[PDB]
């Protein structure tokens, strides 16, 4: 009748020195682009990751040509490989204002929210190229749907035996984390009571069932995900063809800033979702910034 | 069973006791790739060696290193086993005289010796069963003894 | 119309190696050894070159090369199929090899001061099998090779281990044990340890006592055990009637005397120069020792049978010291031995009838220490009547105080010490008397 | 000072700090040797020799200024003194092939410690030192270092170093061409391996708590030492004190929390000052064996020129054979003809080897029959502790199985294996059996192959062989009843058949007589060691061992006449009183043993030639022992008042 062993850990010596594109190296030098990287006199990044934790905004808006001047290198991965380097990105921005709470007196990840200027490729010159990589689009909302329901924290429980776990949700970009299929008290053999209490009745074995999860929903926690649909110009198309659409989505601290008839700019990665032909998928755009030329008073 | 986790005296007499050997508390590995320690804890009969590193650098980077023992940073203790029988003034008529399990760690090792007749201190705490699997009924245990403290009569 | 399959041999190599200075650094090389065959298995078909029938599609490979182990093959030929785990195994069409398994032992002289024996599996593949029988002293040449141990769990110190790097794999355990025994694939097996002269020997009309003055040289006097001996090693005629009956052609002898007498040395004299010999003792002996004893093969599905000294003395002479500190149960199965000439054996439900057609050189120690002149042969020992009634011939050994048998002896005695073997100066030599014998049985009077 | 982590050790402190002391050494004190600088001398000679081992005794340190730290630091982090001490052996070589040759340290001189049972968990990875007896060693266990790997799609061959027990197995193919996944084969052939084999050790301490039962220990012996140890040896080992963890199962990749415990040996040490060395004319193979192993164990021990003209200077002395017999047993008040039999069994007759097969022996072998209330007992004792190889039996606690041989179960393999005996373990030793009249008909059935041949016949599942058993035995046996009746006749006296007692070399009457003067002294010598010449022990087994190990005596004529005259005469002796068993009748055993007594007492004193004086004073041995000098041959009965002390 014991309880549960332990693992924890120590730093002691100097390992492998340190290759430039490893993930720490990574965390640490967008951590030191962040308290460090001047305009005129004013360290900006700083003052604004302040101001905005002041007013419960957990967000950093991210102004991308500010970095090709600093360190081109993890700016052409970026760039490159936008899904590997966004969530080490999104470390660093909660780590710091992890200190800045602590001295300035339950912190969710930190949402990256990118705006820029630069080249804008029109809606119909995307192709195969474009995919798993970012672009910078221009065109008028015309659809907006309603806000949906995805979790971040679940507490779950097996109905045959009552083990009890968790999981976190920190990717909700694919539209997958799904529940358990087997009980773990069996694969996590921990206590020494344990594995005896799933024995017994007579000769069998323990069978909890084909899938024995239950969500815990007053334990839990969620966010909000929307839909847009994004039209090109209405003007410059070709003379007798319909215009043609994309579909977009966003979560947290995007959802909710724009109107149907607007006008926008979208950065955001070209990424494909499977629903006649041999092998096709569905091409849609995720969001992660809009900046609008003109509202409409 | 309603001695279980309570600090007791016996007295008995000592029938057999057991060498020294050395049974493992924390095991520490060693990481090449990062260079920190992992302290692996142990309370069973038997365990199961880690594998891969478990350090926070590794748990993020893709590449993680592999672990190897250092058999001088571990965690060990001294171990004993000793058995203990009845006083022949103490069985009822009758009866066989019966038997008892006593554990032994630290300091407190190669004091008690075959034919004593001693007055042991310890606490009474139960391990899992080790009968017959057919023979089961319930959430059935077994008992020991940790020693505290030790008194001899001569 | 297959290949044939070719085998090479290499012998005579320079020097040949103890089974006791084997070393890990020789690891498959050449090398020649020596030692004693003691248990040998049945010829039993190998897998050498296989087929393979697909489970994803069905094709054919052929020829698959074994290499020691159960191989399978790693990659479909067909540019199309991506089969590399999953197939089916065609035992009509493969090809096979001959193979037995043989045990060695140490040989006598070659033993360190205080250790016991050790042991060597030997393989043996194609036209080798089948040349060593138990009771031999034969020379290997052949491969030192390394095969798995699953006995070494246990022993203490770092047994190495195997895993797969981790470092260089895209990612969104297979540990194996090596732990290994030194064996011996042998290519070569040979058995080691003219007419004018023989034709000389046949004609000389003092020939008798020639060869009764050759035997048991170091021995003073005793002529009667001479000869009794000599007629033991040339033997008589196995004749068999119209109903059946077996007419039995071995001579029995026993030598009887007190400890003060020199009748090891006569026992001692045969083993070190006939063919096929056993030395025992009495109370060092067990009844499976002398008849025979069945263990299990590893490789499964047979047994096998261990000889005893009964069975390495097949047509040729046991000898047994201290006759008579035998045990009865011992004793009934020399008995049949000697009426029968087979060992019945049934335990852990193996039947089996096996040979022995062996003469028996026996001593024995009066009952009381010294020999009673005032009893009878019967008062004086200490046997079952059955074994006493089919000995042929009793010889007593008893003591004499005369002065010049006693100066003759004294002076033989002190000469051997003094002039090592230049003492002796028989009539025959050691190799001239085996081949007179070798050519004496075959004669049928 | 940088310091290692988990340590106290600066690689560059010590090493500087070892060249020093190995370029400058200091220490009844000589001119000749003990005042020269050492160990140049002995890095010289071992180049020129063409060796790669040095020996490094331990206290040599602890007085030495500078590397007393050392020491502390050699007894407690052993793994990383030693790479140390290497580096500025090959740095030394060249300062004075050696740029592609290995150099070692092998300490022997650790000391203090209380036995392996003593020692706590706390010990772990420390320098500890054994002394035991062996008794089973495994077979050589190759262990792999390199592996070999072949891509079955490319043909590319690649070779994988161990590190620390682990072997990493290439998941891609090497070549830029032939890029797969998991294609790489082992072929176990191909490897590279190193010899290990585990001895089994019956550990023999000092101090023996209350209640402790002998136990065994295993030992791991790696590469060069390996047969370098036989069972029957007495030995002094240096190892590091480890720690295992073992699996559970086979089946099952599981561990046991409880561990398992060994020594890894660094030195072995087969001599003794106290004790003799042990017979070469046994282990003439091993000597050659070692030599072309390059293994640098010491079986026999050195000496000096100023010692060896001491012991030709001691040799010339007039009263060598009365001074050796004295400094035998210098606590024994006794007769000095019972200790000039021992004197003679430890010199041991000429073994000689014929060319055409068949083998005499020399040893020699006595039975001590007499009154109880003597000091027989103390004597077996004494011969025990003094020779190299030997095992103590008791009458009623011996059976045949186990002085010859017998089958086990091991439980570390689980398998059955042989283990040797008492008789055989006593090979080129003495073997003392006392109260040999309690023993049964059985058990000394086996012992007439032994007094006769030297060998042993064995026919029993597993096993069918012969075996040496090149032993000496020392008997001592109980009259009949409270004490020695000289009214009867010796074999009533002695419950022991009568043609058993001709096989002894030497049969010992003690009788007890009461005399003043013998008293006196005896009381006197028994007090005066509770207050508080003769040659040390030391320079009596010196000498015992240089006669053993060089000369060899041979026989001439004049000897021959003496010897058959003898023989002739003794046997006409009591010609009449043979039917009746009254004495001993006399055998050609009695010829052999005058033989190999002549032989004894030539090799005393250094000859090459047995004189006659040997034979006379064989014979007057053999007839002093028996008491013939007061025996009435037509009785058997002993005058006691010419037995004289
Ligand atoms: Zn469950
Ligand atoms: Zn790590
Ligand atoms: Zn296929
Ligand atoms: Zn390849």
């Amino acid at each position: 009748s014991f309880d549960r062993p332990e693992i924890y850990s120590a730093p002691v010596l100097q390992g492998e020195s340190p290759n430039d594109d490893d993930n720490t190296e990574i965390i640490k030098s967008f951590k030191n682009f962040i308290l460090e990287f001047r305009l005129d006199s004013q360290f900006i990044y700083r003052d604004q990751l302040r101001n905005n934790i002041l007013v419960k905004n957990y967000s950093l808006t991210v102004n991308m040509e500010h970095l090709i001047g600093y360190n081109e290198d993890i700016y052409k991965k970026l760039s490159d490989e936008p899904s590997d380097i966004i969530p080490l990105f999104e470390t660093a921005i909660t780590q710091v204002a992890k200190r800045i709470s602590i001295l300035s007196r339950s912190l969710p990840t930190f949402q990256l929210i990118l705006n820029s200027n630069a080249n804008q490729i029109p809606l119909r010159d995307l192709d195969s190229e474009h995919v798993s990589k970012i672009v910078r689009l221009s065109g008028i909302i015309i659809s907006t749907s309603v806000l949906s329901s995805r979790a971040t924290y679940l507490s779950i429980m097996c109905r045959n035996c009552r083990h009890t776990t968790s999981i976190t949700i920190n990717n909700f970009n694919s539209i997958t984390v799904s529940l358990p299929r087997s009980c773990l008290s069996t694969i996590e053999s921990e206590s020494s009571m344990a594995n005896e209490s799933n024995i017994g009745d007579e000769s069998t074995k323990k069978n909890c069932g084909p899938d024995p999860y239950i969500i815990i929903h007053e334990s839990s926690k969620f966010i909000d995900q929307q839909f847009l649909k994004l039209q090109e110009i209405p003007e410059l198309v070709p003379v007798g063809e319909m215009p043609r659409n994309l579909t977009m989505t966003c979560d947290r601290y995007l959802t909710n800033k724009v109107i149907p008839g607007t006008r926008v700019t979208i950065v955001g990665i070209y990424s494909i979702y499977n629903s006649s032909g041999v092998a096709i998928r569905t091409p849609y755009i995720k969001i992660l910034g809009i900046q609008s030329d003109v509202e409409t008073s | 069973g309603d001695f279980l986790g309570q600090l007791i005296t016996v007295r008995g007499i000592i029938t057999r006791v057991s060498d020294v050997k050395p049974a493992v508390e924390v095991i520490a590995y060693t990481c090449d790739q990062c260079g920190y320690e992992v302290f692996q804890e142990v309370n069973s009969r038997t365990f199961t060696p880690l594998s891969e590193c478990t350090s926070e650098e590794c748990s993020q980077n893709q590449t993680k290193g592999q672990l190897f023992m250092s058999t001088r940073a571990s965690k060990f203790s001294a171990f004993q086993e000793c058995k203990i029988q009845e006083l022949s003034q103490q069985v009822p008529v009758g009866h066989i005289p019966r038997s008892l399990n006593i554990h032994v760690n630290g300091t407190l090792v190669r004091s008690l010796s075959p034919g004593d007749i001693v007055d042991v201190t310890g606490i009474f705490l139960p391990a899992p069963y080790t009968g017959f699997k057919a023979l089961k009924a319930g959430l059935l245990t077994e008992t020991y003894l940790e020693a505290q403290f030790v008194r001899q009569h001569k | 119309q297959t290949e044939r399959v070719f085998q090479i041999s290499f012998f005579n190599l320079p020097t040949v190696h103890r089974i006791r200075d084997i070393r890990s650094e020789k690891i498959g090389s050449l090398l020649s050894i020596s030692g004693t065959v003691t248990r040998t298995s049945e010829v039993r078909p190998e897998l050498y070159k296989a087929s393979f029938t697909c489970d994803m599609c069905r094709a054919i490979v052929d020829n698959v090369e074994q290499s020691f182990k159960y191989t399978e093959p790693t990659f479909c030929p067909n540019p199309s199929c991506e089969n590399r785990a999953f197939w089916t195994l065609n035992v009509t069409r493969s090809r096979f090899l001959d193979w037995q398994k043989v045990r060695i032992q140490e040989n006598a002289n070659e033993i360190p001061t205080g250790s016991m024996p050790r042991t060597l599996d030997v393989i043996l593949r194609g036209d080798s099998v089948e040349r060593a029988k138990p009771g031999d002293r034969c020379k290997f040449t052949g491969v030192e090779i390394v095969v798995p141990d699953v006995t070494q769990l246990g022993l203490p110190g770092v047994k190495p281990s195997s895993t797969l790097d981790t470092r260089g794999i895209s990612k969104t355990l297979g540990v194996r044990d090596l732990t290994y025994k030194i064996s011996f694939l042998a290519c070569h097996v040979i058995s080691i340890g003219e007419i004018n002269e023989l034709k000389e020997m046949v004609k000389d009309e003092h020939i008798y006592d020639k060869l009764v003055r050759s035997i048991a040289p170091a021995v003073f006097g005793h002529e009667a055990v001479k000869k009794g001996i000599l007629l033991q090693m040339l033997g008589g005629v196995h004749k068999s009637t119209v109903e059946g009956i077996k007419l039995r052609g071995d001579i029995n002898i026993c030598v009887v005397g007190d400890p003060s007498t020199s009748k090891s040395q006569f026992l001692k004299y045969v083993v070190g120069f006939a063919p096929r010999s056993v030395y025992t003792s009495g109370k060092a002996s067990s009844a499976a020792g002398l008849t025979a004893a069945v263990v299990r093969d590893e490789e499964g599905g047979d047994y096998t049978i261990e000889a005893g000294a009964l069975m390495l003395a097949d047509n040729g002479i046991c000898c047994i010291d201290e006759f008579d500190k035998m045990d009865i149960s011992d004793q009934v199965a020399i008995h049949e031995a000697m009426e029968q000439q087979t060992i019945s054996i049934a335990k852990a439900g193996i039947h089996a009838t096996l040979n022995a057609r062996t003469s028996i050189l026996a001593a024995a120690n009066p009952v009381g220490g010294r020999y009673n002149r005032k009893l009878s042969l019967r008062g004086n020992l200490n046997m079952t009547a059955p074994i006493m009634s089919r000995f042929d011939l009793f010889f007593v050994i008893l003591d004499d105080c005369n002065e010049k048998i006693d100066t003759e002896l004294a002076s033989h005695i002190v000469d051997l010490h003094m002039k090592r073997d230049e003492a002796i100066e028989p009539p025959f030599s050691a190799e001239q008397l085996r081949r007179y014998i070798k050519y004496a049985r075959t004669f049928k009077p | 000072l940088r310091i290692i982590w988990g340590t106290n050790v600066s690689i560059q402190e010590c090493t500087t700090n070892f060249r020093n002391f190995l370029m400058s050494f200091k220490y009844f004190i000589n001119n000749t040797t003990d005042e020269e600088l050492y160990y140049i001398k002995q890095l010289n000679e071992m180049r020129e020799l063409g060796t790669s081992n040095l020996n490094l005794d331990a206290r040599n340190l602890l007085a030495y200024k500078q590397t007393e730290d050392l020491y502390h630091q050699l007894l407690n982090y052993p793994q990383e003194v030693i790479s140390i001490m290497d580096q500025t052996i090959k740095d030394c070589m060249v300062s004075l092939e050696i740029e592609t040759k290995f150099y070692k340290v092998r300490p022997y001189n650790v000391g203090s410690c209380k036995g392996m049972r003593e020692l706590n968990p706390n010990d772990i990875d420390k320098l500890i030192n054994l002394k035991g007896l062996v008794l089973r060693s495994t077979p050589v266990i190759p262990d792999m270092k390199v592996a070999f790997f072949k891509c079955n799609v490319c043909d590319h061959t690649m070779a994988v170093e161990i590190d620390r027990g682990v072997i990493q197995e290439p998941a891609r193919c090497e070549r830029i061409d032939c890029n797969e996944p998991n294609s790489m084969s082992l072929i176990h052939n191909r490897c590279s391996f190193a010899d290990k084999q585990v001895i089994k050790l019956q550990e023999t301490p000092d101090f023996v708590p209350d209640g402790q039962t002998p136990h065994s220990i295993s030992l791991c012996v790696y590469d060069e030492l390996v047969d370098s140890c036989r069972a029957g040896d007495r030995i002094e080992v240096t190892g590091t004190f480890r720690s295992i963890p073992i699996r559970a199962n086979s089946r099952q990749r599981v561990l046991k929390s409880l561990y398992k415990t060994y020594v890894d040996v660094v030195h072995v040490k087969k001599v003794s000052d106290k004790r003799l060395d042990v017979d070469t004319s046994t282990i003439e193979q091993e000597l050659m064996q070692n030599k072309v192993d390059h293994n640098e164990v010491e079986e026999v021990r050195q000496i000096t020129d100023q010692d060896l003209a001491k012991i030709r200077e001691v040799a010339a002395r007039e009263d060598l054979y009365s001074l050796l017999a004295r400094s035998i047993a210098p606590s024994i008040y006794e007769l000095e003809d019972v200790k000039k039999g021992i004197l003679l069994q430890l010199f041991g007759g000429t073994n000689k080897t014929f060319t055409k097969g068949g083998r005499y022996r020399g040893d020699i072998n006595i039975l001590l029959c007499g009154d109880p209330s003597t000091s027989k007992s103390q004597i077996l004792q004494y011969v025990h502790k003094i020779t190299p190889r030997g095992v103590y039996t008791s009458g009623k606690g011996s059976s045949a199985v186990g002085l010859t041989a017998y089958i086990t179960r091991d439980v570390d393999t689980k398998q059955l294996v042989l283990e040797s005996g008492a008789l055989v373990l006593s090979d080129g030793g003495v073997c003392c059996i006392d109260e040999f009249d309690k023993m049964s008909d059985s058990t000394r059935s086996v012992l007439h192959e032994v007094m006769e041949q030297q060998t042993i016949s064995i026919a029993k599942a597993g096993i069918i062989t012969t075996l040496n058993a090149r032993s000496s035995i020392l008997a001592s046996a109980n009259p009949i009843g409270s004490r020695y009746n000289p009214n009867l006749p010796v074999t009533e006296n002695i419950d022991l058949p009568p043609p058993l007692l001709s096989r002894f070399d030497l049969v010992y009457l003690v009788l007890d007589k009461v005399d003043e003067k013998n008293d006196r002294e005896l009381a006197k010598h028994l007090t005066n060691l509770y207050l508080e010449d003769v040659l040390p022990v030391e320079f009596l087994t010196m000498y015992i061992s240089y006669a053993k190990e060089h000369i060899h005596p041979i026989i001439t004529e004049a000897a021959k006449t003496e010897l058959v005259r003898a023989y002739v005469g003794m046997r006409k002796m009591g010609d009449d009183s043979r039917s009746d068993e009254k004495r001993i009748t006399a055998t050609t055993r009695q010829l052999e043993s005058m033989i190999r007594l002549a032989e004894a007492h030539a090799k005393m004193k250094l000859k090459n030639v047995v004189e006659l004086e040997d034979v006379q004073e064989a014979v007057r041995l053999i007839r002093s022992a028996i008491k013939d000098y007061a025996t009435d041959p037509k009785t058997g009965k002993i005058d006691m008042n010419l037995v004289q002390t």
